């Protein structure tokens, strides 16, 4: 009939037209920084956003975890991850490589190895390691840059969230926040 | 897919026709 | 481990039924037509301006408003979409999506599930997202109370015929229980880190050579009922695990609460308009026992994780893989029992990489007919068909018809819920009969194995039972899948809605008795352990032959 | 009367030969078993190609599957023709009563006419025949001339006799009872195919009798269930044929049954037919299923005064209280008084006086005992036996006739209208000149023990309501000797309508009960009309159920029916659903070792090969529906209990039963099959 019709144009509006309309004025009219995608910037270049995490293939940066998404690693237009499972024999095939790219890789810590840098993650955009895992490769890279541990531990504790309550999630410890201001305690 | 499993899905369609079948009715 | 384990329920369950029991209250005002403080006068406005007349409507005219409107529901939805091209707000140049594609999620968002078969970052636009899909997350999420309003009205009213009003009560959930709650659970995530703006793709000159494009858009908009409404459509790929959905632990802690929060104070709001406080509180009693049993199983499950990491030189055997390490074990563990039990569909950690023992209570609870703490709408008359199942066979072993409220429970009411029940075991297991006859299913698969049948049949499980969990392997951009959970998804939905109102419609002529000497106490703690052991037990005899060819025969091995 | 014969080795003899003319296609109207059926079907299909050429060869084995799974279907059919044979009997014990009769009758009204001899199944209604004392009757009516005691003993099993009178309010005359002491000139009310025996007959002989409409909600369960559990076997061959080979369609059929609730189908058609076998055993006929199955909600009974409680003799005597009238000179002219008070109400107080005395001294007309009847002028009976007039003054007709000459009473006659308000009597006056004998009442005088009985009544809890045309004097001693719950008095039938529709309008199921015309409209319109075996032939007709020994608490033998119809429906439910937990535990192991060999680990019962422990399924769920027929055919015995203790006890024999028995039936028949090692 005809107020049927008059309900889902009125509930077309209201819905999708005003509610993420006032959710878009009202996040940038008090938290600018997070709705443009928490950003960080150096001048005109963008260094990435502070939650999606890059591709650290380098040396004298903190390894994050192994991404696995489409193209590249860390690449934000795919999003997924490697849905492998337990059952599966190629799934050995890789976790045995990121050991042997990784146990002779990092030659003075730990002949274990963190469970988060072997192993893939979720959204394939994790800009997270637990501190553990974060002070598990403090060696190589204060001795890739010659620095000591004792600033490290302390430079790694200051990039440290941790949750409200210690169940709601797990201590965690920023990559990109620390990897760019590595390199300004570099200079 | 061969010549007999077509035969057996028409047999389980027959029986699920039926059963639904009788349990719109009380018979 | 357990004892950060045990208290991340308790935590979870504790802050969930101080958060349910105003909104019960809130809930249970509506049910009865009374308007809410404030919204008096400005709904003599809109029910007028508009033009509704608050007429009283018996089922079948109830039935054919619902259904209406999610006629016009997706017919705007496959609209949108194909011509896609043709609209604003595309800051990149995507195309209209092909039919198999747009049929696919042209169904899938109305039918309360939102599987997403797409890569969502390279498939959708921004007005083909916010107001296509924001306008039918609203209008699924209404969609299930509506019906969910004329069953508990089904249960108050004395030998009428009238249930409500479909527009003038879909107005209500809307405008003064979906928008002014998902309007703060939105602007909580925006400061917590989530995304909201309308601008272009940002490129990244990183710290090395590499370059990213970061897919910006209206998200924590259109996230906050993602979870609010049990409806699971996130707007990247990883469905909850983006870090723009969900940026730290406590946006976490607020969608798992967002998740129980309609179908929970529904149900303390069914306790409000029965009078007996206790009738409504014993149906928690019975949703939330089965929960924490399968929470304490997959947290085990996965504590154990894969035993190959221990072999390979790792540190332990927690299965991390797949898991964002901004959240725990237990956290991801809780999540994704949350998200399936309860037909959200919010991945938080691919369900693949799950061990089978951990990865089959996930496939379990959307498989036992979508009840325990299930979806908005689905929650309540999904256990509805339960109740009424276990009034049948307890009552009638005392020597007695089967009452319940007062209500006798006659055989046209038994009729429609043996077809109500069957509707989505039957889907699950022709679809996945299916999908295993073809080539076009099989060669879809990811994973080797007894696994890569699991991936089938998680695939129809999350179509029928309206979850929209994926384990993700499953390439499902064939026309053959984008076809067979279309099918699959429209009928597991809307061939239940039409056995509820006419269980609802049969339920309003009759005449509630008052209770007596002889007549059995609904509450209390045995129909509670009755009503567990008839879910848990229909729901296990007719999957055990599934399952055991599944992730049990993986577990084994 | 036995009442019981589980194996009575003649009538299962006759039945086996019935039961194999149950085997083709007309089991479809039992869905539930008829898929059993076909799955006997195909699977002798199936191994007969097989026994000649097919894909696999192992035809000993799937032989041995259809060698039990028609042997299902055998069992099923046994069970539903056991319960119809146990009618067959129970109607026959019965039935060969009234084809034993042939009647005679008299021309004129009166008693010694001319005669005829014509067969009792010519007669129609309104024929006055006559039967004399010794005979049996030959079909029903009402008493109308004559009075007599007839032996109730072939239709009811009695040692008893029991008395009749005409016109008055035992009516009640069943055609195949034997008469014994006097003459009787009755009139038929019902003709041959409206026969009160007939009512038995048609209902038990004959496929006639339709489902009641909870075995009808049942069954869309247990269609519902063989849905699923098609769908979740039939499909499974799909499931397993990807991964290395498939699973063969002799397994998927086994399976297919011992997961379809076989032990409710073989057994739902003869709980609905033994529980109305069990009625009929306890003297109660039953006109449908649906009164007894409506009989188990019901929470409000009402009872008439007049035959319902009592016997219906409307009569008493107590005493003669008078100054100067001696105690020995009670029966002295008053039994002479009640001699002439020639109405069988008279006959009481020549029985119930004598009781403490029984001074015989008399003879009947040796005295000229002038014997005058019920007059007309005067409306009562008396003698002039003594030099003096000897009349039955009346309630008002006192002072008409008997005080009539000037002489009255001191004032003690007129409290003994206040003596009738304190017993609640019908009160008889007899006044002998100015020496006034005083009052002799007739209160009504209640039979059995019903003290127990209603007391029995209250703890399944159940309003019981005395409703009466009646006042509100009489109802007050009565119900204290009673011990009913409540009490209603002076009621017209459009009045005892006007209690029901103040019940059914509370949703409460109401049970009337009674024995009069008055009790006729209210009967064709309550929920259980439970009609006495001594009221009249149109109230008998216009009820739903009747008694035959004129018991008030009967009722409490239907209310332990109409629970045991669905106690035994409810629990063998939930026993084979139980069931199928450790049918898994049997099957899935042993189906798939071929395909998957780690589901190895779940057999938990160590089942021996993986073609035993099928075969060890598909015979427990044969063997299972046998020794089930003592419980489908005895009934589910039970403690009067309340919803939430009941319900409690009744699933740790069945709820829990039906999980722990067949993990211990399918690892006795494999040890069987072990111990003697044939597979
Ligand atoms: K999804
Ligand atoms: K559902
Ligand atoms: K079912």
């Amino acid at each position: 009939l005809r107020p049927a019709l008059s309900t889902f144009i009125f509930l077309l509006l209201i819905t999708g037209g005003v509610y993420p309309l006032l959710t878009t004025v009202l996040g940038q009219w008090w938290f600018p920084w997070q709705a443009n995608g928490s950003l960080i910037r150096e001048g005109d270049t963008v260094r990435g956003s502070a939650l999606i995490g890059q591709n650290f293939t380098g040396n004298g940066y903190f390894h994050g975890r192994p991404s696995a998404t489409a193209e590249m690693p860390y690449n934000p237009q795919a999003s997924g991850g490697s849905n492998l499972a337990v059952s599966n024999p190629e799934l050995d095939k890789l976790i045995a490589a990121r050991v042997a790219a990784l146990r002779a890789a990092n030659p003075d810590a730990s002949a274990s190895v963190p469970v988060e840098l072997v192993t893939a993650s979720a959204s394939g955009l994790d800009n997270n390691i637990t501190p553990q895992a974060a002070a598990w490769q403090i060696p190589r890279v204060a001795k890739a840059r010659n620095l000591s541990v004792e600033q490290l531990t302390q430079l790694i504790a200051k990039y440290s969230q941790q949750p409200l309550v210690k169940y709601i999630g797990q201590p965690v410890v920023n990559i990109v926040e620390l990897n760019l201001a590595l390199d300004k305690l570099d200079e | 897919m061969s010549a007999g499993v077509i035969t057996g899905v028409l047999l389980v369609f027959l029986l699920l026709g039926y059963l639904v079948y009788a349990l719109i009715n009380a018979e | 481990m357990a004892a950060q384990g045990f208290l991340l329920i308790a935590t979870f369950l504790l802050v969930l039924m101080v958060l349910a029991r105003p909104l019960g209250s809130g809930l249970a005002r509506l049910i009865n037509d009374i308007p809410l403080p404030g919204t008096t006068g400005v709904e003599r406005v809109l029910f007028r301006a508009l033009g509704v007349s608050d007429r009283e409507m018996n089922w079948k005219q109830y039935l054919c408003a619902i259904l209406g409107l999610n006629m016009l529901g997706l017919a705007v939805l496959f609209f949108m979409l194909l011509g896609q091209h043709y609209l604003p707000l595309n800051p990149q140049q995507l195309p209209g999506l092909s039919w198999d594609l747009a049929l696919n999620t042209a169904v899938s968002f109305v039918t309360n599930t939102n599987w997403q078969s797409y890569s969502g970052e390279t498939t959708l636009s921004y007005f083909s997202q916010m107001a296509g899909l924001t306008v039918q997350n609203f209008l699924s999420a209404a969609s299930g109370i509506a019906v969910i309003f004329a069953l508990i009205r089904a249960f108050t009213r004395q030998s009428m015929s009238t249930l409500g009003n479909a527009w003038v009560d879909l107005l209500r959930i809307t405008l003064w229980v979906l928008v002014p709650v998902a309007l703060l659970i939105a602007l909580f995530f925006i400061q917590q880190g989530a995304l909201q703006n309308f601008l272009p793709y940002q490129a990244v000159n990183t710290v090395e050579g590499a370059q990213q494009l970061l897919p910006m858009g209206p998200v924590a908009s259109q996230e906050a009922i993602k979870m609010l409404g049990t409806n699971g459509g996130g707007f990247f790929n990883a469905n909850s695990s983006h870090p723009f959905e969900n940026p730290t632990a406590l946006t976490n802690f607020v969608q798992m609460l967002a998740i129980f929060l309609i179908p929970t104070a529904l149900c303390f709001a069914f306790g409000e308009v029965m009078g007996d406080r206790r009738q409504g509180r014993m149906l928690l009693w019975a949703m939330s026992v089965i929960f924490v049993i399968c929470v304490g199983v997959v947290m085990w499950a996965e504590v154990q994780g894969n035993p190959h990491l221990l072999a390979l030189g790792t540190d332990s055997s927690i299965n991390m893989e797949g898991k964002e390490s901004r959240f725990g074990v237990l956290v991801s563990s809780l999540f994704a029992v949350v998200t399936t039990a309860a037909s959200c569909g919010a991945v938080i950690a691919m369900h693949d990489s799950f061990t089978a023992l951990g990865g089959m209570v996930p496939m379990w609870l959307m498989q036992i007919g979508e009840v325990v703490f299930g979806g908005v709408g689905s929650g309540l008359y999904g256990m509805m068909l339960f109740v009424l199942l276990a009034v049948f066979i307890a009552g009638l072993m005392i020597g007695r018809t089967p009452e319940y409220l007062g209500k006798k429970i006659d055989v046209r009411e038994m009729k429609l819920t043996a077809l109500a029940i069957l509707v989505t075991p039957t889907l699950v297991l022709m679809g996945a009969a299916l999908a295993m006859m073809t080539d076009a299913g099989r060669s879809a698969m990811l994973n080797p194995g007894p696994h890569g049948f699991s991936e089938v049949l998680y695939a129809v499980s999350s179509a029928a039972n309206n979850n929209g969990s994926a384990f993700a392997g499953l390439s499902a951009n064939s026309p053959f899948w984008n076809c067979l959970l279309a099918f699959c998804m429209f009928v597991g939905r809307f061939g239940v809605i039409i056995p509820v109102m006419a269980i609802a419609g049969s339920l309003v002529s009759k005449k509630s008795q008052a209770a007596s000497s002889g007549t059995l106490p609904t509450h209390g703690p045995l129909f509670v352990g009755l009503l567990i052991g008839t879910v848990l037990l229909v729901g296990a005899l007719t999957f055990i032959p599934a399952l055991a060819l599944g992730p049990v025969a993986e577990y084994l091995s | 009367k036995q009442l019981a014969l589980f194996e009575p080795t003649l009538v299962v003899q006759a039945l086996k030969e019935a039961v194999k003319k149950l085997n083709p296609q007309a089991q479809w109207r039992n869905p539930v078993m008829f898929i059993v059926w076909i799955g006997s079907l195909l699977t002798t299909c199936i191994s007969i190609a097989m026994a000649s050429g097919a894909m696999p060869g192992n035809a000993l084995f799937s032989a041995a599957i259809s060698g039990w799974l028609w042997i299902t279907v055998l069992f099923a059919n046994f069970a539903e023709a056991l319960a119809e044979g146990r009618s067959k009997a129970q109607a026959n014990s019965l039935k060969g009563v009234k084809k034993t009769a042939f009647a005679r009758k008299l021309r004129e009204p009166k008693y010694g006419a001319a005669a005829d001899k014509v067969p009792a199944d010519q007669l129609r209604k309104g024929d006055i025949v006559l039967v004399e004392a010794g005979d049996i009757i030959p079909c029903d009516g009402e008493v109308i001339e004559g009075g007599a005691s007839v032996d109730e003993s072939a239709i009811t099993g009695e040692s008893a006799p029991v008395i009749r009178e005409s016109g008055g309010d035992f009516a009640s005359v069943t055609g195949g009872t034997r008469i014994l002491s006097d003459w009787l000139v009755i009139e038929c009310s019902v003709n041959p195919g409206e026969t009160f025996l007939d009512r038995m007959i048609a209902m038990v002989e004959g496929a006639q009798r339709r489902k009641t409409p909870n075995e009808i909600a049942l069954t869309i369960l247990l269609i519902a269930l063989t849905i699923v559990f098609l769908l979740a076997t039939a499909t499974l061959w799909p499931f397993s044929a990807w991964g290395g080979n498939a699973v063969s369609v002799t397994v998927l059929v086994a399976l297919l049954v011992c997961l379809i609730p076989t032990t409710i189908g073989g057994l739902l058609s003869a709980i609905g037919v033994a529980g109305m076998s069990r009625m009929l055993g306890a003297n109660v006929i039953a006109t449908s299923g649906r009164a007894v199955e409506a009989a188990g909600d019901v929470d409000v009974l009402l009872l008439d005064k007049t035959g319902t409680i009592t016997l219906g003799n409307r009569q008493a005597s107590e005493f003669i209280p008078a100054q100067g009238v001696d105690e020995k000179t009670l029966a002295d002219a008053a039994q002479l008084a009640s001699l002439a008070d020639e109405t069988p109400e008279g006959r009481s107080i020549v029985i119930l006086a004598k009781q403490r005395f029984n001074l015989r001294e008399r003879d009947v007309q040796s005295l000229h005992a002038t014997f005058v009847p019920f007059t007309a002028q005067s409306r009562m009976s008396g003698i002039n036996i003594d030099n003096r007039m000897i009349r039955k003054g009346s309630v008002d007709a006192i002072r008409r006739h008997v005080e009539a000459n000037g002489g009255h009473f001191p004032t003690d006659v007129d409290q003994k209208v206040d003596q009738v308000a304190r017993q609640g009597a019908t009160p008889l006056v007899v006044v002998e000149g100015s020496r006034v004998l005083g009052v002799i009442a007739l209160k009504d005088i209640v039979k059995g023990g019903i003290k127990e009985r209603f007391a029995q009544l209250r703890k399944m809890g159940i309003k019981t309501v005395m409703i009466t045309g009646d006042n509100r004097l009489t109802a007050a001693a009565i119900a204290a000797e009673a011990g009913v719950d409540d009490f209603l008095a002076e009621a017209t039938p459009e009045a005892k309508l006007a209690l029901i529709r103040q019940y059914q309008a509370e949703g409460r199921l109401v049970a009337m009960t009674g024995d009069g015309t008055n009790d006729a409209p209210a009967l064709a319109q309550a929920d259980v009309a439970v009609a006495m075996n001594s009221g009249t032939q149109a109230a008998k007709e216009a009820g739903n159920m009747v008694d035959l020994d004129s018991n008030p608490t009967k009722l409490i033998e239907v209310v332990h029916i109409g629970k045991q119809m669905l106690m035994t429906r409810g629990s063998l439910t939930t026993f084979s659903i139980a069931n199928d937990v450790a049918k898994y535990f049997a099957i899935i192991p042993a189906a798939f070792a071929a395909t998957y060999p780690q589901l190895n680990a779940l057999n938990i019962m160590c089942l021996h090969s993986p073609d035993s422990a099928i075969l060890s399924a598909v015979i427990f769920n044969a063997l299972i529906i046998v020794f089930l027929i003592p419980l489908a055919l005895k009934g589910v015995s039970y403690k009067p209990l309340t919803a939430s203790a009941m319900l409690r006890r009744n699933l740790w024999i069945y709820g829990l039963g039906g999980l722990l028995v067949p993990f211990i039936g399918i690892k006795v028949i494999d040890l069987l099959l072990t111990v003697c090692g044939l597979v």
